[PDB]
């Protein structure tokens, strides 16, 4: 069938006038040039019965042809201590102590901690191998020298393991012991659990210079070149307080190590304390400190879970920041990725003059078509436009090589109906070590994904992309806005969510109205801050979405590319397990906005409701529509029509996700409710948020809270918030040749919005 | 008493998961036995666009949409608007198994995916 | 209709050989006498398919004839400050300023603070009259002044509130300011909210000495009699840092005040702070630290919500332990009950023989008969059976005086049936402030009940009552265990929950095997820690339940007789507000047990997966029921019969509520599953803790989680654990003249169990 | 703009409150039109023991069984096992409204009810 | 100088008086420390032939009521040097094992308790400014400081 032959990303999302943006590109094989070309992105559906594909060539610097060449990708989270000067390979008698948590003890052969040459079989190394910790050194020359445990690992439980080689014996020793409490582990202390051992072997060799860095939950592949160890064999689960002695152990420092006492602490040659650099703010940092005051730092690969519960966690303290020694774990996942570390291929200079839009690098190699999305911001510190429209960003990160339909088993029963995939979607389930995993998709061990890069080739980000919900989804659905728009002859403006989390109110202040996204789902705490501020003091808003501000998220203070979120029970895809619910990135509870004080109603007068994805129905009007205040709003719409029904996305206006008028939950009294959405399904379902005790019906047609609410109050200083409460809406602007009640509504509040006179007093 | 060896031990709810599984299958073969017209139905409109699925037809999609995704039925868009086939989801580093029979629109991809997992259905009955 | 005539509590749940019990009785007039005796409950059900109601007489001192008495119940929370000198009565200038934050504003007349006398109208009170604050002085001569904002209060929006007495410019002055923040209100700083005013009134009159206590939340009814003032007016919502200053304050002064300045530290007459006392275990204490040094300290009445967010709440800390400053606030309710203080009619002494049961004393008066249960235990330290029956008093509490059918929406919708009432539930609709709320009942305000008390008439722990889901609920269905242990001649002690708390792994040691109640769905950390303790080093239990060790609960340290729990999403009656999850007992992280790394299944081998009490199912035996290791658990029933097909709740074994085995949540390896509950209809529901999406068909028949499961596993020092996984098990022991499945199994493991012989090994 | 007096404001979503109530009534009273026998399966098994309720009766009850608590319908046990009375729920500190006929089961008091209540949904259209 | 834990029992039951003593000294709480081969453990019984009566003063912590109460004022004789830490009263009569857990610091039997006088109940970051006493059992039988003992000190 058809597979896809060349793929790329950029450094970073938005770019304004005389600022570079570098674009990394690999083929399937190195052989031939590809073409590579500047478009402006208009409309992404390509349903027969919309408008259709649109795209504007643009000429540039940019435009030629460039050599095509693979480039290998390192996939997985671990850790990585430089050892130029082969400090951590001992010539004598030495020993290795941690913590491990295994996820997958019987999936292959996974390191724990090695300075370890896999080509040459050289150095040192602790792995399990078929279920089992085994320590193993070699001398280069093939031959090597293991001891195995006899008691094989149960999954999510934590050792003690040492390692102890001792050349005066000339032996191989091995202490395991299980350190269960109440909390920290799979099963109680109700289980007789006997998984205690002491073994020993012969040691025939002697363990030479691997010439690698030291890993944690990995092995060298080969001798490093150019100063970088690919690292090979990935382990699955949390470690904790891993440390090496200069000396030969015994059973009684095993036994010390086991209750976590720092036996002969002059002896140590390194010892890394993950807990190490976490304050008030969290532990935003990748860097390690070795505790043994040799300077033998580490640096975190892949962004493997920080502030992870540890060995000795008895559950009385829940948040990492006032409870820092029972957060000593860092959980390790083999299919973790934060950057692809490709080399540049080329680079772009926004000119003077280029307007502030959606744009795209167009690919061309062999029969494949690939596009690297981004985006121009106007020159820093001015706007060119009376219109700001706000790229999703954050979102598209959260839902970035999402695979629910190949992964979820309950993802075609959320759907409400067969998933339609396209090679996109063949192309992530066969190569995933190319692209990574979504925020809507568990690990292997099955924890959530935590933590999404922009620095990776994002094929759900592309213009022509077709999702698993039946329809077009994230950019491409924001297009359905961009297009409009464009038909309209509005002078509009483009910045992205990253650009508001950076900039705050001062950036929504340069504009008389600001416009959001299809799915404004994920935000930063600065954003809802930024939206009240600019809202509160006579800014305009409008609201064409649903299912906004529902998740907090935090970016990476030193990877401004990576996203955090940790979700729990509510309209999610995963929970957090116990006591890991706080962010590494800023220390702070995240998850629901609605959680926290600060639900959707109390900045943009509605919240989310309701989800499914069989249709979308129509809006029916309300008393309020017929009010003297809002005949702005409905003017040139029969008072006895029916609002968008017949749409690109589910054929109506009102669909996949809703929101809902609310007082309790922060909507401002002076709200009016102008029309309620109707014709949902069973599929349709009410979200866990506003369940007490679920009982049979709470779904569409049988429950009062399945609808979506159009909505519209103001502010002080001539300022006003709209709300349609709809995903769908966008989807319907083009419906009958723009000739629809859905694109009046919408022109009628743009225009008012964008007058010199204060929005109208409701 | 002693627990040692992770390899004496296993997911005894597995034992449950087939009991389950074998009642829930007489039960669908017999509801499309007592309401044949419920084929029809889908076939008409599998999207239920205006026009919602039946309980007994909704009852039939909840066992058949809620299965394990290995061996579960997908449409695959050779291509857009002009022809799709039905897929199998493999183990990863797989590609999908696809059919031999061509489909002019998505909604009769849909039909044909329903009525195959019926005949399955009824092969291992 | 008939009606209730006479009701009564006791001091404590349980009493030891020697210990002294105390009874407090109420009629609904003063008139005539009273016939008290003692009984011991056998079985509690009148159905007319079971054994019936059964009780024994038991000569005692306690029996005869006592007067019949009204007794009046002080109902709703709030703080009393004890001023003898008359010291908090200024005879010149003085002001008041306090932090509100209303939920029921236009609720009637509802007293904020005051020193007033309400049958003589004489001394000071800041109160809400018509949605509007109000600040009056009285002289006693029936002529009082007052002055009356202008802005009508907003719904759960915190004030600042400063009322002014100035004589020499013979004024009464009122500041009213809106402090609205991000989180701390109802709606955002979006909404151009305009609440801020200051009114001037002439003053004709002079504060008078009311006689009375301040009162925070309440006004005086009249002059304290033997020093008791009865408080009325009851306040609904949360105040925050109320002070008294003996100077007239102006408008800078007001709004130095309103920002959280201490202006004129040295004119304070008082100053309570709510917040002092938050340690690292919490606020356990009803003492309010009078701050301005002057000894006024206050006292806390009918438990206010403490550990409350406060005006300055920001929500960048969660943890009323580490941000104390923003948890300045108590939450008020007109409806709280934490003791009835009544005047004891008798008491008894437990005597040298009277074996370890469930008693009653028994009470006639015109033609109502009324109990008051309690329980006997053995002599302190002492065993005197080789079985252990654990009463459920935690859940009792929890479940007291519950009015689940009268008052939330979704009760019929959850049981799936009409419900059945009777003169009980009658009682408690019409005279609430006699009995209070349960935890599964919500506040006038909408916030759920938090905390519980003993020292109160509790009417669905009587053995005669009939629950809302259909059958008997709590303590009776806890009869038809002891009635089945009283039919076979089994030797058994009895034990509450509270005794398991206050002594620990200790007291199960004392007994070969413990049997827990119907429904042990309520625990605290304690109890968890003292079944993992006994289970682990040799102790044999039988879970013949479902949904136990669900919710975390504290006992108060100050009041053993109330209990405190705040509950999350999941399996509950409500969810608790933003930033208040932490308990003021202790300051730990509660709520669900799952949610703590701590689920049923790593004790008891099963864990919550459904309820539905439309009826029961029954069981289908499963391969391990065949497997030769539990051939003594199978003995005497036919491999190819149902087990439970009939019984009195429900028609069946296998119903109401429903756990499952789980090896993800912490089931030990080892564990069996013997047999599983069928023909669950679409009323039974997977739980939220179980679903990360909603979809269509989450329910009985329809989900593979919808079902009970009957297992068995073993321990060290040969200890076992057997579970039923169904509430409504015990409901089947005496079905067909005690002649079933059940009542073989529940035998063959029990007779096992309480052999010399180690219990045998899987 | 201005937000000054807490009397110029309500709580708008009655509006929607409404216009949903009287969709589902109009529903309700459809579907005892065309499926009759539901009513009889009612008065056979109300409690759906050993016999489920059908999909069509799920849905009336689903409608009937979460309306508001205030005017709604219970049962009362004058005497236990031998009389059953039909009462509203009203006000805190009100006693309920009682039928005049009694029942002697608890089934017969349900099926009352259920009658009772689409007698009165009949009423109201 | 040597911390002690003391329980006194009336017992008209077995018509007797019982009293309890255990040393309590760690490394920094008392005069000397653990080298000591201190043996100051005791359980001794005496006949009671009286009961109880009503003494008609207030309860005093460090002394002993000279006569009745005259205009609401007990004047306290017999005046004790040194230091009191969580003195309780219990409604029962206490075993062995209920004074071993008292030793330990335990809360024994906490729905037993007429009352129990916390002196740390009321310490925040300014300190504890008042006379005031706190009953910890709920009961209300709040105490009063009398020229001023010293608070905050090491227990
Ligand atoms: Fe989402
Ligand atoms: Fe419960």
């Amino acid at each position: 069938m058809k597979d896809i032959a060349i793929r790329g990303y950029c450094d970073r999302p938005s770019v304004a006038t005389g600022e570079t943006i570098r674009f990394y590109v690999s083929a399937n094989e190195t052989r031939g040039t590809f073409d590579a070309e500047l478009v402006r992105l208009i409309h992404g559906d390509s349903n027969p019965a919309g408008p259709g594909y649109k795209e504007e060539a643009i000429k540039s610097d940019l435009e030629g042809q460039y050599p095509a060449r693979f480039q290998r990708t390192q996939f997985g989270s671990y850790v990585e201590v430089a050892d130029p000067d082969a400090g951590l390979q001992p010539d004598g008698a030495f020993s290795v102590h941690l913590f491990l948590w295994s996820t997958t003890p019987s999936r292959g052969r996974q390191g724990i901690a090695s300075r370890w040459n896999d080509e040459r079989q050289s150095g040192w190394n602790l792995a399990i191998e078929d279920g089992r910790v085994v320590f193993t050194i070699g001398d280069g020359s093939g031959a090597t020298s293991s001891v195995v445990s006899d008691r094989p690992l149960f999954q999510q439980i934590w050792y003690s393991i040492t390692g102890v080689y001792d050349p005066e014996k000339k032996q191989l020793r091995l202490y395991q012991k299980s350190v269960v409490n109440r909390t920290n582990s799979r099963f109680g202390l109700v289980v007789p659990l006997d998984s205690d051992c002491a073994v020993s072997a012969d040691a025939t060799v002697k363990a030479a210079d691997s010439e690698t860095s030291l890993l944690i939950a990995g092995l060298g592949e080969a001798a490093a070149q150019d100063g970088r160890t690919w690292c090979i064999a990935h382990y699955n689960g949390k470690v904790d307080a891993p440390k090496i002695y200069g000396c030969a152990l015994g059973q009684d420092d095993a036994e010390k190590l086991s209750r976590g006492e720092i036996v002969r602490p002059i002896s140590r040659l390194a010892h890394w304390d993950f807990s190490a650099g976490i304050g008030l703010n969290g532990i935003p940092t990748d860097h390690v400190v070795d505790a043994s005051g040799y300077g033998h730092h580490g640096r975190c690969m892949n962004q493997p879970s920080r502030g992870s519960t540890g060995w000795n966690w008895d559950g009385h303290e829940e948040n990492f920041i006032h409870c820092p020694e029972q957060y000593g774990a860092l959980w390790f996942h083999e299919d973790c990725l934060d950057d692809c570390r490709w080399e540049k291929d080329f680079e772009f200079t926004v000119p003077e003059g280029l307007k502030s839009d959606f744009y795209a690098v167009k690919i061309r190699y062999e029969d494949t078509e690939d596009y690297i999305p981004f985006f121009v911001l106007p020159p820093r510190g001015t706007a060119t436009a009376p219109i700001l429209v706000i790229a999703s960003t954050l979102s598209y990160l959260a839902y970035a090589n999402e695979q629910i339909m190949h992964k979820a088993d309950i993802g075609q029963a959320v759907a409400g109906h067969t998933p339609v995939l396209n090679e996109n979607d063949v192309e992530l389930h066969k190569n995933l070590s190319y692209y990574g995993l979504s925020t809507y998709d568990g690990h292997i061990d099955g924890r959530g994904v935590q933590y999404t890069s922009w620095r990776r080739p994002i094929m759900n980000l592309r213009p022509k992309h077709r999702q698993g919900f039946g329809s077009i989804w994230e950019l491409p659905a924001d297009l359905h806005l961009i297009d409009w728009l464009n038909h309209n002859g509005f002078e509009y403006d483009v910045a992205t969510e990253h650009d508001l989390n950076d900039q705050g109110a001062e950036l929504l202040r340069r504009y008389k109205v600001v416009l959001t996204g299809s799915h404004p789902e994920y935000q930063t705490w600065a954003n809802a801050d930024a939206w009240e501020d600019y809202l509160a003091d006579g800014g305009r808003g409008m609201y064409l979405a649903a299912n906004g501000m529902y998740w907090i998220v935090e970016v990476h203070p030193e990877k401004p590319w990576v996203m955090e979120v940790r979700k729990e029970l509510g309209v999610t895809a995963w929970e957090a397990p116990p006591g890991e619910y706080h962010y590494s990135t800023n220390g702070r509870r995240g998850g629901r906005f609605r959680g926290r004080a600060r639900a959707t109603q109390k900045i943009w007068g509605t919240g989310m409701s309701s989800f499914g994805f069989d249709h979308s129905g129509y809006f029916v009007q309300m008393p309020d529509s017929q009010d003297e205040r809002v005949a702005w709003i409905m003017e040139g719409i029969d008072p006895e029509e029916r609002i968008g029904d017949g749409g690109l996305v589910g054929g109506g206006a009102g669909g996949y996700e809703l929101d809902r008028y609310d007082l309790a939950l922060g909507t401002p009294p002076n709200t009016l409710l102008l029309a309620s959405s109707v014709e949902h399904s069973v599929v349709y379902t009410v979200i866990p948020d506003d369940k007490a005790f679920p009982h049979p019906g709470m779904n569409g047609g049988e429950h009062p809270f399945v609808r979506a609410d159009i909505t519209y109050f103001s502010t002080a200083n001539g300022g006003g918030m709209f709300a349609t409460s709809s995903i769908s809406w966008l989807g319907s602007l083009s419906w009958n040749d723009y000739d629809n009640n859905v694109s009046k509504m919408t022109k009628n509040v743009l225009n008012q919005f964008i007058k010199d006179e204060p929005a109208p007093r409701v | 008493s002693c627990v040692r060896d992770p390899s004496n031990y296993r997911d005894r709810s597995a034992d449950w998961y087939a009991f389950y599984d074998e009642r829930r299958r007489k039960e669908i073969i017999d509801i499309i036995d007592e309401h044949p017209e419920i084929v029809e139905e889908h076939a008409a409109n599998p999207f239920g666009y205006r026009k919602h699925p039946s309980p007994y037809l909704q009852r039939v999609h909840n066992y058949f949409r809620m299965q394990p995704t290995f061996g579960r039925y997908y449409i695959y868009s050779e291509r857009e608007w002009d022809a799709y086939r039905i897929a199998t989801i493999r183990e990863f580093g797989e590609l999908p198994e696809l059919g031999d029979e061509r489909f002019k629109t998505e909604e009769e991809a849909m039909h044909a995916v329903f009525l195959r997992r019926i005949e399955d259905v009824r092969a291992e009955l």
